[PDB]
C-alpha cells in the first residue's frame, strides 16, 4: 500500500517556523503531485501548497512569500517549511498526492493530517 | 457464417448503445464526475451514442439485405452523419490525449490554460469541423467520382457505396484519421519520454546510492498507454489505410474486407466507454445507476 | 465410396435435382492439382454425412458440362444448394482449407 506518514508539527509562538514533512512509502508513479492541505477549525479543507514532480509549484494566497514547498529528489517525501506563522495558519495539516498513473483519471492518497497551532 | 455474422453485428450495437448511455448517464447524473476531462470524455459518448443508434443499425441492414432499401436522400444523410460521428470521435480521442498530456506534465499551467469556456469551444471546433468535412463535401456532391461505372451506384438508389474521387480520399481520411493518430502518437509519447526522464533524475538524485526499476504504477501505466494506442489504430488503422489504398489501385482490396474493416471500426465507439472511464468515480457512478 | 460418379447425362438428376448440397468437382486426370485433393474429398464425404453429398465430374469423359458454368481453371469445387450455384472456389488446397469453405456456406 501507499501511505503518507506526517510529522515536524504542533504548538509554536507566533511570527515563528515549523517544517512539516510527509514521507510516501509504497509505490507512486513517477509523475505526480506531492502537496499539503489544510482544513482550519469548522472550516472547508483548502491548499496551501503543491510541487509536481516536474518541480513547478502552486501556492496559496495566504502562504505566499512566506513558505515553501519543496520536495526530496532522491525519496518520495515532500517539505513545507512555514515561516513567520500567524494563529490563521492554524489548522489540521494533511498530505496529498496526486497520482497519475492511470492517464485518463488520478487517484488520490490522504495522509491521517497532523496538527500545527500557532498561538499569538 | 451468415447467421452467426448477423447475430454479432447485434450485440455490437447493443454494446456501444449499453456502455455510451452508461457514460453519459453517469456523467449527467453524478456532481463529482462532471470535470473538466469528463467534458471532452462526454463529447466522444455522444458521437459513438449516435454511431450506435443510427449509423450502425443502418450500415447492418445493407449488408444482411445486400442492398440499400431507403433511397439516395437517406444514403448520402446517412454516409454524412456515418462520416461526422466517426471524424468526431477520432478527433475528441486526440483531444483528450492533448487534454491529460497538460493535466500530468504541466498540471498547474493547464489549470489556469484550460478552463471550461475554452473546452467548450474546443469541443464545438471538433464537431463543426466533424461537419464540414462530412456533410458539407458529401451532401454537395464534392466526393463524387466522374467514373461511369461509379456514376451507375450514384444513378441506382439500391447502391449505397462510397465510392470517392482521389482528393476527398485522400484529404478526409488525413483529416479525420491520419493527423489524429499522428497527434496521439507524439502527445502520448511526450508522457512516456516524461515519465522515463523523471525517473532518470531520481536515479541521479540518489548519489548513486540506487536505481529505480518499474514499479506496479509503471507497468500499469504503460499497459493503458498500451491499450489506448492499441485499440484506437487496431480499430481505424486497417479500414483508413484500404482507404488511401483503393485511390490507387480499386481492384487490389476486395469489397467484403473493406467493409470487414468498416465494422472493426465501429467496434471503437463500444471500447471507448471501457478505456476512458475506468475512475473510481465512474465506477461508483456505474454500480450505482444498476 | 460416398461419392457420386458423374456423367453430362446423369448431372441433371445427381446435382441439378438432387436434395441439399452438392459439392461438385471438376477434374481430370492429366491435372496434378486435381489429384492433390482427391483423397481430401474422400475424408470430406465422410465427415459431412447429411449436411453435403460430394460429386465428380471427369472433364475429359464428361466435356458438355464444364462450359456451362465458366470453368477456365481445375481443379474446381461449385457448391450447389437445391440446383443453384451458391459459391465457388478454384485451385488446390489443405483439408484445414476445405472445411473453413464448407463450414462457412453451410450455415
Ligand atoms: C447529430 C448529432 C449532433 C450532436 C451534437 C452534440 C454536441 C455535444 C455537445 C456537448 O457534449 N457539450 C458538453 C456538455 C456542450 C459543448
Ligand atoms: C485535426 C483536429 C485536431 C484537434 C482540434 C482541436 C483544436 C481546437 C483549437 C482551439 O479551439 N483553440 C486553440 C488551442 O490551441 C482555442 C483557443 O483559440 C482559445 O483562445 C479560444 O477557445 C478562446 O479562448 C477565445 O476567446
Ligand atoms: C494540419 C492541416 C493540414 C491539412 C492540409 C494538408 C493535407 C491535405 C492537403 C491535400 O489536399 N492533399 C495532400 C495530402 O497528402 C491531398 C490532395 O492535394 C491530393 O490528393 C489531390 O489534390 C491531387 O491528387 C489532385 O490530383
Ligand atoms: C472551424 C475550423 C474551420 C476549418 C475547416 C476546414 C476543413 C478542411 C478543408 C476541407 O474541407 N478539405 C480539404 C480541402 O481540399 C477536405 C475536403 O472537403 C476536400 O479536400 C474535398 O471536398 C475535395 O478533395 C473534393 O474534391
Ligand atoms: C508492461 C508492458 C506495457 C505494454 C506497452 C505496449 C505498447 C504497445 C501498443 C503500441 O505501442 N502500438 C499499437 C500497435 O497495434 C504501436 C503504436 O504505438 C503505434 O506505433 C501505432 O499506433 C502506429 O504508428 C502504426 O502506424
Ligand atoms: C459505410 C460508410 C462509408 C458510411 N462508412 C464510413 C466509415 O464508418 C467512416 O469513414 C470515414 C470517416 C471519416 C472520413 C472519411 C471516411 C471515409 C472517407 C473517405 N473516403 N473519409
Ligand atoms: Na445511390
Amino acid at each position: 500500500q501507499v501511505q503518507l506518514q506526517e510529522s515536524g508539527g504542533g504548538l509554536v509562538q507566533a511570527g515563528g517556523s515549523l517544517r512539516l514533512s510527509c514521507a510516501a512509502s509504497g509505490s507512486i508513479f513517477a509523475l505526480n503531485i506531492m502537496g499539503w492541505y489544510r482544513q482550519a477549525p469548522g472550516k472547508q479543507r483548502e491548499l496551501v501548497a503543491a510541487i509536481h514532480s516536474g518541480g513547478t509549484t502552486n501556492y496559496a494566497n495566504s502562504v505566499k512569500g512566506r513558505f515553501t514547498i519543496s520536495r526530496d529528489n532522491a525519496a518520495n517525501t515532500v517539505y513545507l517549511q512555514m515561516n513567520s506563522l500567524k494563529p490563521e495558519d492554524t489548522a489540521v495539516y494533511y498530505c496529498n498526492v496526486k497520482d497519475f498513473g492511470a492517464i485518463i483519471y488520478d487517484y488520490d492518497y490522504w495522509g491521517q493530517g497532523t496538527q500545527v497551532t500557532v498561538s499569538s | 457464417a451468415a447467421k452467426v455474422m448477423s447475430l454479432l453485428m447485434a450485440l455490437v450495437v447493443l454494446l456501444i448503445v449499453a456502455g455510451n448511455v452508461l457514460v453519459i448517464a453517469a456523467i449527467g447524473s453524478t456532481q463529482r464526475l462532471q470535470t473538466l476531462t469528463n467534458l471532452f470524455i462526454t463529447s466522444l459518448a455522444c458521437a459513438d451514442l449516435v454511431v450506435g443508434l443510427l449509423v450502425v443499425p443502418f450500415g447492418a441492414t445493407l449488408v444482411v439485405r445486400g442492398t440499400w432499401l431507403w433511397g439516395s436522400f437517406l444514403c448520402e444523410l446517412w454516409t454524412s452523419l456515418d462520416v461526422l460521428c466517426v471524424t468526431a470521435s477520432i478527433e475528441t480521442l486526440c483531444v483528450i490525449a492533448i487534454d491529460r498530456y497538460l493535466a500530468i506534465t504541466s498540471p498547474f499551467r493547464y489549470q489556469s490554460l484550460m478552463t471550461r469556456a475554452r473546452a467548450k469551444v474546443i469541443i464545438c471546433t471538433v464537431w463543426a469541423i466533424s461537419a464540414l468535412v462530412s456533410f458539407l463535401p458529401i451532401m454537395m456532391h464534392w466526393w463524387r467520382d466522374e467514373d461511369p461505372q461509379a456514376l451507375k451506384c450514384y444513378q441506382d438508389p439500391g447502391c449505397c457505396d462510397f465510392v470517392t474521387n482521389r482528393a476527398y480520399a485522400i484529404a478526409s481520411s488525413i483529416i479525420s484519421f491520419y493527423i489524429p493518430l499522428l497527434i496521439m502518437i507524439f502527445v502520448y509519447l511526450r508522457v512516456y519520454r516524461e515519465a522515463k526522464e523523471q525517473i532518470r533524475k531520481i536515479d541521479r538524485a540518489s548519489k548513486r546510492k540506487t536505481s529505480r526499476v518499474m514499479a506496479m504504477k509503471e507497468h500499469k501505466a504503460l499497459k493503458t498507454l498500451g491499450i489506448i494506442m492499441g485499440v484506437f489504430t487496431l480499430c481505424w488503422l486497417p479500414f483508413f489505410l484500404v482507404n488511401i489504398v483503393n485511390v490507387f489501385n480499386r481492384d487490389l482490396v476486395p469489397d467484403w474486407l473493406f467493409v470487414a474493416f468498416n465494422w472493426l471500426g465501429y467496434a471503437n465507439s463500444a471500447m471507448n466507454p471501457i478505456i476512458y472511464c475506468r475512475s473510481p468515480d465512474f465506477r461508483k457512478a456505474f454500480k450505482r445507476l444498476l | 465410396d460416398k461419392i457420386i460418379h458423374l456423367t453430362d447425362d446423369s448431372f441433371d438428376t445427381d446435382v441439378l435435382k438432387a436434395d441439399g448440397a452438392i459439392l461438385v468437382d471438376f477434374w481430370a486426370e492429366w491435372s496434378g492439382p486435381s489429384k492433390m485433393i482427391a483423397p481430401i474429398l474422400d475424408e470430406i464425404a465422410d465427415e459431412y454425412q447429411g449436411k453435403l453429398t460430394v460429386a465428380k465430374l471427369n472433364i475429359d469423359q464428361n466435356p458438355g458440362t464444364a462450359p456451362k458454368y465458366g470453368i477456365r481453371g481445375i481443379p474446381t469445387l461449385l457448391l450447389f444448394k437445391n440446383g443453384e450455384v451458391a459459391a465457388t472456389k478454384v485451385g488446390a488446397l489443405s483439408k484445414g482449407q476445405l472445411k473453413e469453405f464448407l463450414d462457412a456456406n453451410l450455415a
